[PDB]
RNA sequence: GGAGGUCAACAUCAAGAACUGUGGGCCUUUGCCUAUAGAACUUAUAACGAACAUGGUUCUUGCCUUUUACCAGAAC
């Protein structure tokens, strides 16, 4: 079945949302002060045993923001737990498939010694030839006569 | 200019031709190739 | 040409119909504005 | 399993009916590398091209409209939305460009490739585009602020393709080294991962009914049930490929292209192979130049546009004699594979 | 500069020093011009230092 | 005929691309060689051909152009006249200068039809201070 | 060491690095707005397509016959 | 403008840098990837596995073959599957026109004078001549059949 | 002024915006044959009506 | 309670020549017709500023060995 409409209206729901968080994001990190125009207590720790208020605390504006930030560059575990078998299904074949030994009168990159001859029409003529040659010589032999 | 140059009038653009044509003739393909393209005709009467 | 023969129009294209700035798609302005 | 064997020789599958050769429309300089055709009025391709044009032909007559320039390297891909007035094009520079149509220019560039892009499509319900080429991640664009809001990491290899659907999974691609992802965007990760093709995977297509994709490989071209991942079908085809495309329909009838330069239709249901056919090349042509470079259907389900190395778009209808009286094609005897 | 307007921004409304002002590092008093200029100088100095 | 304008304008553009930096008296010394070859052959035509009179002075500008870069500049209170064509004892070039000039500008429209006749002039090219400068056309003997 | 690649950057390499901050130009916001769709002369002794290629074309032919002359 | 100088000034510039096609570095990368989109084709004529020598010597017939084109040299190699050399004669026609495409286009571009870079006069030469002779040799070679 | 590329003798010159006029068929219709010369049409009268 | 502030926050500012609310009737909430009330600010040699800068992309040119930096017209 194509999946229905009251689907398509709720996959499409937690989606767009969950774009413009990251949107939001984005925008409202970076100095242009003028790009963010575009667009909690949080914690029970432990049990919340003690309570908790979770309050940023104002920049100082010339400061940078982001004091951690920095660009560096991390190379990642790709770490999973499960396998994906691969699952799919030399006779006559090598007579087609064999390639030659590149040979080529330009490059030599390696400085190779090869011998020569891998470095190194069938038709006549048109009796329109035949014709022509022979047409010029009768006229020619009247003339001197 | 349109004055100074030549004015194209049936009578005289079809001299122009003619001869060409004449000419276009007189000597094969073989030899050479002689374009109209190539060519430039003038004539002389009473409206030119 | 005979290559495909008779049902196939062999048409070749250069130029323009539709000269380039022609919108390509209809804009749409429900409101008729007489200003 | 000789169950399994018996069954293949009942259901006898749903006949459809021949095709042919309408119209040859010449006017590319290149080879003729995307084909995308309006999803409302049907009036007009848009051709992508190798040399780095873009002509939007005019489908009933077959006459040119205009040309949209504006790439540097070859075009291997175009989409043209629906519901915004808008149209992307990607090309190997690495260039992600949209265009409007209204006006004829164009209007944002989204940026960030590594390398080549050969492939684009259009989320039907987001307002996001997605691409994906030789870096091997599938990028997802949204499309006002031009961020590269989410990057599907991924396969190992040059992506080849890559299609949208509007519930999950989203997005779905395919990539030499022989898979077919099954993305699950928010979460990040793969939803799963379809392995059976022996190489590249060169070529897909949606169904635009019964929500599955027919994945081709080079020379089998298997079916696959969204949802699930499953199998569904197998359909019957001995080596003809490189396969280079496919195209689903309204009517369930499949194309396939050749590089040989044989057009393949089938049955979707089946498998069956319902008929074949050698593309005459082209006037002064190389024997190589004949193959098929793209293909989709207009919004009626009733006529073919194909591009092919020989520089030239050929348009194809479908032969209303039919029925059986002299129909049939290759006569349903299946095989074990 | 006629034939050509610009039409500005709504929404501009979100000015530098209103931003600015209104934290706890920044603070207001009045003093003559010429000062203000020498300590410009000052300033623009050992910043480029 | 237009085909020789073309060569000519093709010419300079030689001179212009063709020198890596070859210093200044080689540049103005190909620019007399070549022009001086122009007005000697045709000399009479010359009179009468707007767009040749056009090249002219644009390339002229555009060598003189070259030995001004040469240093930096296009500033042209830095090179008056004398510069350019004090002969090259007194330490100029010695580049022989027929731009100058006055170039008959006369109503085109018209003058695709009738030959209207010279009703107006544009200023060649300038000076700061004017003076004048001879020019070479009235040197030559014309051929009839 | 010139050498034919074999291979290409992943987009994954960079993707686990952090970001930097820097603004281009070409980010700046532009058009923020969507939209939506609804006698003598006898005398004389003479007595009376498209190939899909290039250089066997009849235009580059007329062009080499111009240009390089 | 100094706002990025001084983010760069802590943050450090950035390591991946992508960038971009450009009018310089065009050519190698139309190079780069034909190359590329040769070696996903001719790794699926061959029935397996068997590739990176076969692959990358297969490359080297690639340029030889080019630069045989531009020779004019008939090229035929020894033996070798047919179907390879088709896709090698496919390819080498297409960027074939791309080249001679290109020297019309900017042929006139110089005959009008406007803004035509040094070299490319130059080379625009090389690209013309190497034509020229092209057609010579075929002339010569119908005036005999 | 501007969009006809004239110039009002005391005024400010610009860019033809239009500058392509150089096209023209050869035609007869405004021709000077046919046409009288009394009175010669200067400029402010084209920017006037 | 009145006057003020080189004080703050939250709304709104370019269009069928154009705003909003309410009543009645119709289709079936939008919407249509009709009745009625109030309407700051901005507009006709048209507009928030009887003022005037910069940037991006895409084209046409001008400098013209190439990139920044640029020349002067247009569109977005």
């Amino acid at each position: 079945p194509l999946p229905t409409k009251a689907e398509i209206q709720e996959c499409t729901a937690r989606t767009k949302s969950y774009i413009q968080r990251l949107v939001n994001a984005k925008l409202a990190n970076s100095n242009n002060r003028a790009s963010s125009r575009y667009v909690a207590p949080a914690n029970l720790l432990l049990n919340n045993s003690h309570h908790i208020e979770v309050v940023s605390k104002q920049m100082d504006p010339l400061l940078p923001r982001f004091v951690g930030k920095k660009a560096r560059k991390v190379v990642a575990p790709t770490e999973n737990d499960e396998v994906v078998p691969v699952l799919h299904m030399g006779e006559a074949d090598p007579n087609e498939w064999k390639i030659p030994a590149a040979v080529s009168n330009w490059k030599n990159p390696n400085g190779y010694t090869v011998a020569l001859e891998r470095r190194v029409e069938n038709n006549t003529i048109n009796d329109g030839f035949m014709k022509l040659s022979e047409a010029l010589e009768n006229a020619d032999k009247k003339a001197r006569q | 200019p349109k004055d100074s140059r030549m004015r194209l009038i049936r009578q005289d653009v079809n001299l122009g031709r003619a001869v060409f044509w004449e000419i276009q003739s007189r000597v094969p393909t073989s030899l050479t190739s002689i374009k109209w393209e190539n060519a430039f005709v003038s004539v002389y009467s009473k409206n030119n | 040409e005979h290559p495909y023969g008779k049902e196939v129009e062999v048409l070749m294209e250069t130029k323009n119909t539709q000269s380039p700035q022609t919108p390509l798609v209809e804009p749409v302005t429900e409101r008729t504005k007489l200003q | 399993i000789v169950n399994r064997y018996e069954k293949l020789l009942s259901q006898r599958p749903e006949w459809h009916a021949p095709w042919k050769l309408s119209r040859v429309i010449n006017g590319h300089l290149g080879w003729v590398r995307c084909v995308a055709i309006d999803p409302v009025d049907n009036e007009w391709f848009i051709t992508g091209s190798n040399d780095t044009t873009m002509k939007v032909w005019d489908l009933a007559t077959g006459k040119l409209k205009t040309t949209l320039a504006g790439h540097v390297m070859t075009v291997r891909d175009v989409a043209v939305s629906d519901r915004h007035p808008y149209l992307f094009s990607v090309s190997e520079d690495k260039t992600v460009k949209c265009w409007d149509l209204e006006k004829n220019q164009i209007i944002r560039d989204y940026y960030g490739h590594l390398s080549g892009v050969r492939t684009v499509s259009i989320h039907p319900t987001l307002d996001l585009i997605a691409t994906a080429g030789r870096d091997s991640v599938i990028k997802l664009w949204d499309m006002r602020t031009r961020i590269p809001v989410i990057t599907l990491v991924g396969h190992k290899g040059p992506i080849n393709q890559v299609q949208c659907t509007p519930v999950d999974p989203q997005v779905v691609s395919s990539s030499t080294d022989a898979t077919v992802r099954l993305w699950d965007v928010v979460a990040g990760k793969t939803m799963k991962v379809l392995t059976h093709h022996k190489r590249s995977v060169r070529a897909t297509a949606l169904h635009p009914k019964e929500f599955s994709v027919a994945s081709a490989c080079t020379d089998d071209i298997r079916s696959w049930g969204l949802a699930e991942g499953s199998l569904l079908t197998n359909f019957e085809s001995e080596k003809t490929g490189i396969i280079n495309t496919l195209s689903i329909n309204q009517d369930d009838v499949l194309f396939a292209g050749g590089d040989n330069g044989v057009l393949s239709f089938y049955d979707y249901k089946s498998g069956h192979k319902y008929q074949s056919l050698a593309t005459r090349e082209m006037v002064g042509s190389l024997e190589g130049e004949r193959s098929v470079l793209c293909s989709t259907f207009d919004k009626t389900g009733l006529r073919l546009i194909t591009g092919e190395a020989d520089k030239s778009i050929k348009i194809w209808k479908q032969d209303e004699t039919a029925t059986k009286e002299s129909e049939p094609g290759l006569a349903w005897n299946p095989n074990l594979s | 500069n006629e034939l050509h307007p610009t039409l500005p921004t709504n929404h501009n409304k979100t000015k530098l020093l209103k931003s600015l002002k209104n934290t706890k590092y920044f603070q207001q008093t009045t003093i003559d011009w010429v000062e203000a200029g020498l300590q410009l100088c000052r300033q623009g100095h050992n910043m480029l230092n | 005929s237009e085909e020789e304008i073309k060569k000519f304008d093709s010419r300079i553009r030689g001179i212009l691309m063709a020198s890596g930096s070859t210093t200044f008296t080689k540049v103005a010394a190909k620019w007399n060689t070549s022009l001086i070859s122009l007005f000697t052959y045709f000399r009479e035509a010359i009179v009468a051909t707007e767009p040749l009179l056009d090249i002219l002075v644009k390339g002229e500008t555009r060598i003189q152009n070259r030995v001004k870069l040469g240093l930096n500049s296009k500033m042209p209170t830095r090179f008056p006249p004398a510069v350019f064509y004090t002969p090259k004892e007194l330490g100029g070039l010695g580049m022989i200068s027929a731009s100058h000039i006055l170039i008959p500008a006369s109503d085109l429209s018209w003058s695709k039809q009738t030959d209207t006749g010279i009703t107006h002039f544009r200023a060649g090219m300038t000076h700061e201070d004017e003076k004048l400068i001879p020019t070479i056309f009235r040197y030559i003997t014309t051929w009839e | 060491s010139h050498r034919p690649q074999l291979e290409a950057r992943s987009g994954a390499k960079a993707a686990a690095y952090t970001p930097t901050g820097i603004e281009h130009a070409r980010l700046l916001p532009g058009h923020t707005t969507l939209k939506y769709r609804k006698s003598w002369r006898k005398g004389t002794a003479f007595g009376r397509g498209y190939i899909n290629d290039m250089t066997k074309s009849e235009y580059h032919q007329e062009f080499l016959h111009k240009h390089v002359r | 403008y100094i706002g990025n100088l001084i983010t760069r000034q802590f943050e450090g510039r950035s390591n991946e840098i992508v960038k971009t096609t450009t009018k310089q570095r065009l050519d190698a990368y139309y190079d780069l990837e034909l190359r590329n989109s040769v070696m996903d084709d001719i790794l699926e004529m061959m029935p397996e596995s068997i590739r990176q020598k076969k692959a990358r010597t297969i490359l080297q017939h690639l340029s030889e073959a080019w630069r045989c084109w531009k020779a004019n040299i008939p090229w035929d190699v020894p033996g070798m599957p047919a179907p390879i050399k088709k896709i090698i004669e496919r390819y080498i026609k297409s960027k074939a026109d791309a080249w001679v495409s290109a020297a019309h286009y900017n042929r006139e571009r110089i005959k009008r004078g406007a803004h035509v870079e040094k070299t490319m006069v130059k080379k625009n030469l090389g690209r013309l001549t190497r034509l020229w002779i092209k057609n010579e040799q075929e002339r010569q070679r119908q005036i005999q059949k | 002024g501007k969009a006809l590329n004239n110039a009002i003798p005391g005024g400010p010159k610009f860019e033809p915006l239009y500058p392509r006029e150089e096209e023209e068929d050869y035609n007869e219709f405004n021709s000077i044959d046919r046409v009288i010369f009394r009175v010669p049409i200067r400029s402010e009268y084209k920017v006037a009506f």
